[PDB]
């Protein structure tokens, strides 16, 4: 499972 | 009752979240030695319990945000060995916290400070306390209301 | 180099995890306001990530064994109120820390820490951390073990 770049709020 | 000195906030961070962790003996350590061989220092880790639906838990830990993509990195790299799922990573993070002493004897200290951020709509995204501090992560774009709502809620 | 003054361990507490609670403003001052007019004293408190698959998160705390079923009955009479899924108890834990300054620029000693309780096959539960102490929940029947690996992990204790 790719890593998951959290917080942006964006796709 | 207790004392409350002051409201921290710290917008360098960010969390780094190990998701599905075995929960056995010597995992905690191969993702700490890790993080430490990669130079990373660690700022608040927490670790929560797993339910025994599947025998594995979290775990987050915050860094500055110019190291935290070494730490993705080198995590990354050792999956089969230390057999997390996934990695998360949030560099959009603010840290605020409540200093102060004396909290265990006041239950409501701790009400108030959540009471206070939710009157303001900001999410708590996870809380670590110790005897001298309450500390909450929040959307960075939410810090500054946080650290208002906080001052206003304990005379600070 | 970080200063390690001592490790200290309590076998006096029992945890309560308040499990699935959404992670949206609002519902730990709910949980927290239900532990404060049971008047319950709290020691830890842990809470990590909501992931979005459910859009929740659990909120551990610890507190005297004594008080853990006060504080247990006071959410469940609440459970609908707070809109939790299930309450967790567990009277058999030990807490154990190392203590110190200067930890943050030495990431090592939380390695280290994991690593000696690794060696004598203690599970770790939770973990919660700062830069003046590390501190983690066992078995109750495994914190005698713990706290001398620590000891020897960290020449303290002699
Ligand atoms: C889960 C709980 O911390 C929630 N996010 C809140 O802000 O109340
Ligand atoms: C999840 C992790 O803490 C594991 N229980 C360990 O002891 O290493």
């Amino acid at each position: 499972e790719a890593t998951v770049y959290a917080g942006t709020g964006r796709l | 009752d207790p004392i409350l000195t002051g409201v921290a906030h710290d917008r360098s961070e960010a969390k780094v979240t190990i998701v599905g962790l075995p929960d056995i003996p010597g995992y905690a350590a191969k993702v700490f030695r890790a993080v430490a061989d990669a130079d990373v220092n660690i700022d608040m880790v927490l670790q929560n319990v797993s339910k025994v639906e599947d025998g594995k838990t979290d775990i987050t830990f915050t860094c500055s945000r110019d190291v935290g993509p070494a730490a993705v990195e080198k995590l990354d790299s050792l999956r089969n060995e230390i057999g997390f799922s996934q990695l998360l990573y949030d560099d959009h993070i603010g840290k605020v916290s409540l200093i102060g002493a004396g909290m265990r004897s006041h239950p409501g200290v701790t009400a108030t400070f959540c009471e206070a951020l939710a009157a303001v709509g900001v999410n708590i995204e996870l809380i670590s306390t110790s005897e001298i501090r309450i500390s909450v992560l929040c959307r960075d774009t939410e810090l500054d209301k946080a650290v208002v709502a906080l001052h206003e809620a304990f005379g600070l």
